[PDB]
């Protein structure tokens, strides 16, 4: 595999450092590496494709090495080179794609394609070099067993979940108490509502709580926590839990009281914040617990008092909420986020070539389904497949 | 460079052990006998064939 | 042009790899490249500025080489070097800026300034080197007429558009049906409203649709799709279509029914998603079509039933909506996005030097105006100008 | 200090370019640099830790070097190398962490730890090399007293602030006029409300204004400006200014009239935009001023007219708002943003090792507190500490 | 059959007793046995699968002996060995599985697969060893 990597950085640092006008010596160390390749290759033949709509093209090698005309390259030098590169580019593309579609439950962490299986062969190792591309960097460190780690902006850790839980309800749905939320991507919005405005509640306070369990631990997370859940601050007509009817939600928002956010790891509180809105750091956690309360206002102007009567009908529904967004974080496992194109690359190549659903990944590489049941097999396959996508993007975007 | 052009007999040991150059040779025969050299030494010197 | 590039990576990899200490051997390959430059330059004379409030500055060259002698580097070596670099820095800055202001209809792609036009000359080509900077990388591939491509976080593809369309209206604006939306940057929010809650509609369902045509194709897009349009979930007083009066919008939100998102390319459906909220991939499209419905709730609790009478006045206005955000995508054309400073750099240099409006770009480099009428000339000029901004940011931020 | 840097890029470019197979002549220039180090070190003793829950591990040096022969690398070569690297890694980690906790009122910009103070020594300078990591790049340019600069996506310039100002109020809070806002991170949302809908106001227009003073100047900012403040578009029960009671806010939203955004620098208007929504550029500013008005609709349909009576009670509260988001910008001072992990790294190391509160940073490295009173000492310490975090992340994530 | 057995204890006592570090003479008696194998094999082509969803895989043999030398086994020695073992492992697996599914009435105790039938051949017996399992 690592083999593969090189092939590219070779070409990139090539299609880049090899231009009409640079002094030879700026590529002396490079040129070499290159040739070395051609050699090892020539002779051996390859097969790519042979699945879904993916074409089966046959590649063969027969190339002459590279000259060295002294003192900065002459145009002619380039063109005779570029012609050779273009065959490798169009090659790798086909190589990546071919191994970017196969999946395997048993050993879905190793090479699948006839193309790559042949590369892991020993007679090729002679190429590997400059492993600085963040992904390969972590691919190695994992083969030896050590502390990996990636960087993500607005990580996609929460499978889509939009629902509610009625802690107090009745057929008419005219005096409910519970929570409703939206967990998606890197964001959580949760609202706690009490139609009675805690009129009969101890200390006139209703407690709420929202717990979210991550499928993977996030470390070094920079998080924005804000009071209120705008998403649940407007009038709604919602389906009942049993789907038999619809209820009316007419919120009026109050500040969440006694806000406490806990970032836990294996049941232990690692970070805890009491009513701290703005930017907070959660250094290592697999669970987020948001606790907040609705406290009936002890003093009310007439306009406010009018919204909260001592007896039903309760027409204005007291609501308190929180919004939490993970701006950035590090994860030991690959994940989709708001900046990297890996998931999109893998998903796109599979869609374009009409690749049949396999035994590992959910239909369409669906993110929610994937992260919901993020098994070891799916993760190993995802990492292999993401690393290949990153190798491909060095040359083909 | 080539090595056959420097071949030499490792006087000691089964397996027609041949070694690199003169100095290489000397040393072996030499240590072989300094009785205070771990049993592993003679062994290695021994069986190690070209 | 490519020439220009080098000049910088030369300086960067210079002001970076050259310091009090290190071994010669780590820069040997570098030092050379450098000198090579000085030579080609010396003797030549330049001129930058002259437009608007931009100062005119002349530059000459007559500099000593570099001691290729020493083993290690002594402080003294650096200072005698840094002094020479600083003249080039202050130079390039003035060079960039001077070519970052001029526009041109006919050939808006090639160089403009007396400064650069002179560089494209053959006698300077003896300086190109290490073109791994994403932008130049793509500048070349476009000259050779091949498949380019850039990477963007929250791209800026949608010109600002905030409006509505009343499909059913009357003077009193007391029983409207239509859609309202906000397309801006990488986001779309659209709501469909029916004051009558589909009381007289076939199957008690009102169909809605929102189509957005991109000015450029986006590929490998990672997109967040969520139900509801929070922006259109609150009470509003809006101006009538003819501007003669104002209407009242008092929404109550229901879940969008039969949601279907289609990402089309030249009229063909490339990706289609039915009611799938969360993260979805759109691999290649120039159009987005969002179709959704409002279905009158077949079963209603009293509180809900009360909002939707059989006869006017209709006081609670049934509303369904969708929110779509393009987190990342690739485009073959340069665009502004939420992370890159290119647009801001170009716009800022022009504003600071009071550069007069030209024949190509809209006043103030206005993004909405630019993307709305993204002509080939504007794109070629934008790419030239963005590539220069990126060359400049390697040294001056 | 710079010393430190090298130590890493040494290891990275090492644990990266040294793999079973690669051709020697790709590392010739590298190998050297490496050895050079070992030498300078051997014969030196260090000590890290001693504070809070940070272990006190001791280190010594005494190592052999590396062969220079071999066309290609044999597995055996690596392993004998990796074994030596791992001691340096586990070293640096402890070195970073030890200097990443101490703060000094005086010279919070200079080295602290017994470990590093010893490195700034002259006899170690012989190790410097390849300073291209954005942070160190800027560390130097500053030490020389020159123009710095960084890059941030969704910078964190606004300390959390969520409040209101009642310009007209009375005990019953039944006819208020004022503004409410949320400044946090890179975003500002502000709403102006007038319960009377400007019924008795000159020209039936109520003027609003919101001013935000940045603690540091931002340059080259790409900004999204949109009409409406969704956060303040829903019903709320709010505490009175004196905390003695609660008032009711029942907004109805109208388009903000005569919107004018000014980006000022030292009291001077640098950029001004009149009613321009979408993407705008603010090239250099330390203050943002948003002015907008509520204009009573001159023509109203019955439904609208009904919301705005000539006499109290005023039950629907006319509200106009704006939303402004700084997507990206450059700052001469380090700041937290939505992508970089620096703040989180520093905060996390301190939390994990139970580092006691010091004399410079607020408890918990609280961002709001830090940016609110961003003194020169806090900035120098923050930069030192952020630069170290970035050096560490090259090897340990 | 018994043949088969060896193939493994060979590999186990191999992937086990052969590691970065060990002194020479702890593999002398072993090393030998190993090589002996490679020889007998090289040249003969094999075939596994062909039934149900069992992939028809082709196997070929052409591997160099060993550097029966170095004293305290250098890392490099291992890796060049492990690479050869892994082909045999992935082999045997396929060999076992292929004969672990065929049934025969008349004479059901004997070997079935084209893979194994070929092993019971005399020219291979030169391998059997350590039948303590
Ligand atoms: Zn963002």
């Amino acid at each position: 595999m690592d083999v593969l990597y090189s092939l590219s950085k070779t070409l990139k640092d090539a299609r880049d450092k090899i231009v009409e006008g640079t002094l030879y010596s700026n590529v002396s160390d490079l040129i070499q590496q290159f040739n070395q390749m051609i050699i090892t290759m020539n002779g051996n033949e390859f097969q790519t494709g042979g699945i879904g709509n993916l074409p089966i093209r046959n590649w063969n090698f027969d190339f002459g090495l590279l000259g060295t005309t002294l003192l900065n390259l002459d145009a002619n030098y380039v063109e005779t080179a570029r012609n050779t590169i273009d065959y490798f580019v169009d090659f790798v593309d086909n190589v990546c794609m071919d191994e970017m579609v196969r999946e395997s439950q048993r050993n879905g962490i190793a090479p699948q394609s006839d193309s790559l299986i042949k590369l892991s062969g020993i007679k090729f190792k002679r190429i590997n070099f400059d492993n600085s591309s963040e992904y390969i960097e972590n691919w190695n460190l994992q083969n030896r067993r050590q502390r990996t780690g990636f960087t993500f902006h607005k990580p996609n850790i929460f499978p889509y979940s939009a629902s509610f839980t009625l802690n107090r309800s009745q057929p008419a749905h005219d005096n409910l108490m519970g929570t409703m939320w939206l967990n998606a991507g890197s964001e959580i919005q949760v609202a706690g509502f009490d139609y009675s405005c805690a009129i009969n509640a101890p200390a006139n306070t209703q407690q709420f709580e929202h717990i979210v369990q991550l499928r993977r631990v996030l470390t070094t997370a920079t998080i924005t926590l804000l009071p209120d859940a705008e998403r649940f601050s407007f009038p709604r007509v919602i389906t009942s839990a049993d789907g038999a009817t619809t209820w009316y939600f007419n919120p009026v928002i109050l500040r969440p009281n006694n806000v406490e956010i806990e970032f836990l790891l294996n049941g232990q509180i690692i970070n805890t914040y009491q009513a701290r809105f703005g930017t907070i750091i959660a250094r290592n956690f697999d669970t987020i617990r948001l606790s907040f309360q609705l406290m009936r206002p002890p003093n009310m102007t007439p306009a406010v008092a009018a919204l909260f009567p001592n007896a039903q009908p309760f027409e204005h529904h007291a609501t308190v909420g929180l919004t939490l967004r993970i701006e950035s974080a590090v994860c030991e496992s690959v994940l989709a986020d708001a900046s990297e194109t890996m998931l999109a690359n893998v998903t796109s190549v599979r869609q374009e070539y009409a690749i049949p659903v396999g035994p590992v990944f959910p239909p369409g590489m669906n993110w929610t389904d994937l992260i919901t049941n993020y098994s070891p097999s799916r993760e190993d396959n995802l990492q292999r497949v993401f690393t290949v996508a990153s190798i491909r993007s060095m040359l083909v975007k | 460079l080539l090595l056959k052009d420097m071949a030499v007999e490792n006087k000691n040991s089964r397996d027609a052990g041949k070694v690199v150059d003169s100095e290489t040779a000397s040393i072996c025969d030499a240590i072989f006998q300094d009785e205070e050299t771990e049993g592993a030494v003679r062994r290695f010197i021994a069986e190690m064939r070209q």
